[PDB]
């Protein structure tokens, strides 16, 4: 999986409270709409695990702003549970089609606070997803 | 505390009464060969390789008389899978390389180790490619077949071992539509050693340095179009192997049943990849089964395995011998 | 004799990765001389004409 | 005397107690074994002088380890006396033939503690060693 | 391993108490400084073994003198333990870089005294040393 280091935000951020990503992506325009390249997508990988007091959930969500100051959600995942965040779980959020300057990634954490677990968010084209599909399944 | 590493004054370490040692005995290079055997085709998507694969058949129906039946729809999912780039620079302070004029001789002796280091890494990663942990690497042969529950789980053959001292053998078919590597638009595969020439460096303070540098791109991905064409022979407890196909796990049936697992070896070309430790016990086990049969006095050594079943059986070192048993 | 290969890295776009170094140690090995003289009194080798046959 | 920025260890350490060196050289192998190089050799320079309560000696000695933690001496000099350590006195230790990863330089100080004296250790090829030799000595 | 019959000292000496070498090398000059040949090196080879009540160590050390009267260490090893002195162990001392006339070998035996063990000390140019080196080491 190729990654652009510049489109990388949250390099390996330790998500404990419901906090935002470290870096905020700045496009060189008011309406990048790079959701429109029909190719870009946010990926959040997980390490090491959704360790928590539990039961907790982590909602990954992309946010836009006009300026780097006040954000609002443009895509969201849903309450992905702890123990669905084993080391190695690509949560893909497709890039929203109407992007504005300054995209960020927020982590909506359901109580209690996550105690250990990093996540790395990046815009790629595109993910490595080739899971095996059944064949017979009578044989087998 | 501990100081290092670009290329510490151990050019001294490579010379005689004289210039850089040409006849250096290449120790840590191993002769694994998927890299020679592997097929390379440009990947089709933007930096991934899409592949449409049939997911559901129309079934048809037995139809009772006078009754207009449902139309069917053949459902079909497609999968895309990515590449990764593996590349490195190779810098030396120009002052260190220049002395005794072994500037070129050095660049060279260092280079041989780089080619070998890349093949070493590329093949070690083609088998243990975790794109789920390393993110940056393309995903290889494990854990595409890992848990026995996975849809290609029938294709991994449990050798029946247990504990950490146990390998797996691979059986694949390299060909356009069953398994291949993929390289980008428009970077070519594989390993490109471009020589950057002399250029300035930076002392960690800022305090100027000056040197040579060499690049080594080699960016591959890996289509596994369908897992039906790849079968893994897991938990081969290597301590328990005996030449008498006796205690522990036999290779020859565990190997042919892997051959029967492939739906028709038609295209492109099959290959077994076994750890060298396995290849040795294989040679011995074969001659021992044939020994109770018909082997001549002179063919007592046993021809080294070449074509197991008319499938080249390739030695690959960059393949772990103490692998965790696959639950 | 080569002691270490450079390991390389996968690089994400726009991000320069560290240079590698191929470590290599040397081992030297010595000789020994094995020799003897073989003296014969010249008179003893010459007699009955066997100088070269004896030698 | 040409020097590797990295093979410099203990830059000018004001060795007062019988202490080890500041920096520990990490070779990148189990066995750098750089004594076989027949070229590398440690040099310890002295400045300004080993002034102490006296009479004191500093036994310079190299140490190996498997890991950067527990050392054992692999070569040593002997009790080099004070006033044999004026500013400008290289005590050269030829490099031990059987090195391990992580080499360092220890300054074994016999009592009393040194009051002044830095020592500079680095691995070089090779030492600048030119002691003057007699002439006749009859003339004159 | 080539040997000069004259630099040979301690041919097969049964070092039992902490003693000096039998024979003393007399170079024909005040300061041979034979470390500078960067080629000469002391070797102590072992036979048959360091049997002692144990556990004992043998710290081999080279000594110089101005005249053949009092010796002083100019090189040392460190406490090489018993069970590292099996029949067949070259313990190499690189030649001290600053030698004087009359070099000898001292065997500083840490207690208790050795019950059996011969040693061969001689200056050679240079040693036979071919240590085994790694393979992969992944296979196997």
């Amino acid at each position: 999986m190729i990654i652009d280091k510049l489109l990388q935000v949250s390099d390996g951020q330790a998500v404990t409270a419901s906090a935002a990503s470290t870096d905020v992506i700045d496009f060189g325009q008011a309406n990048p709409n790079t959701g429109m390249d029909d190719r870009s997508k946010m990926v959040i990988t997980v390490d090491e695990s959704a360790d928590a007091a539990g039961a907790a959930t982590v909602t990954f969500s992309v946010q836009d702003s006009a300026d780097n100051a006040t954000f609002a959600d443009v895509a969201a995942t849903g309450a992905i549970g702890k123990a669905n965040l084993a080391a190695g779980k690509q949560v893909v959020i497709p890039m929203p089609t109407k992007l504005r300057r300054y995209c960020r990634v927020y982590y909506t954490v359901a109580t209690g606070p996550l105690t250990a677990g990093k996540f790395s968010a990046q815009v790629v084209t595109g993910i490595q997803q080739n899971v095996a599909y059944p064949d017979s399944p009578r044989i087998a | 505390s501990t100081t290092n590493p670009t290329l510490a004054d151990v050019a001294a370490r490579m010379t005689p009464d004289g210039k850089i040692d040409p006849q250096i005995v290449e120790m840590l290079n191993e002769t694994n060969e998927i890299l020679d055997d592997m097929t390379v085709i440009e990947a089709n998507g933007f930096t991934e390789h899409k592949t449409t694969v049939r997911s559901g058949l129309p079934t048809g129906t037995w139809r009772k008389l006078n009754y207009g039946v449902q139309p069917e729809k053949s459902r079909t999912v497609q999968v895309k899978d990515s590449m990764g780039m593996l590349e490195t620079y190779a810098e030396v302070d120009k002052a260190l390389a220049d002395l005794n004029g072994n500037s070129a001789a050095w660049r060279l002796s260092e280079d041989r180790a780089f080619i070998e280091g890349m093949n070493q890494t590329q093949a070690t990663t083609l088998f243990y490619g975790d794109s789920s942990i390393d993110a940056e690497k393309f995903m290889g042969l494990t854990p595409r077949f890992n848990s026995l529950s996975a849809e290609n789980g029938q294709n991994i053959i449990d050798a029946g071992g247990t504990g950490s001292d146990n390998a797996s053998i691979w059986l694949t078919v390299w060909g356009p539509n069953t398994l291949h590597t993929i390289y980008p638009k428009g970077s070519q595969a594989g390993l490109q050693s471009r020589d950057l020439g002399e250029d300035t460096l930076i002392d960690a303070a800022g305090g100027r340095y000056q040197g040579y540098r060499t690049h080594y791109k080699w960016d591959i991905g890996l289509t596994l179009r369908d897992w039906r064409y790849v079968v893994r022979i897991a938990n081969v407890d290597v301590s328990e192997l005996t030449k008498n196909a006796s205690a522990g796990a036999d290779l020859i049936d565990l190997m042919t049943q892997a051959v029967e697992l492939i739906p028709n070896v038609g295209m492109g070309r099959p290959a077994f990849y076994m750890p060298r430790k396995i290849r040795s016990f294989l040679r011995r086990q074969i001659t021992n089964k044939v020994a109770a049969s018909t082997l001549t006095m002179e063919e007592i050594a046993g021809k080294k395995v070449v074509a197991f079943d008319g499938i080249p059986c390739r030695r690959t070192d960059a393949l772990l011998l103490t692998e965790a048993r696959v639950v």
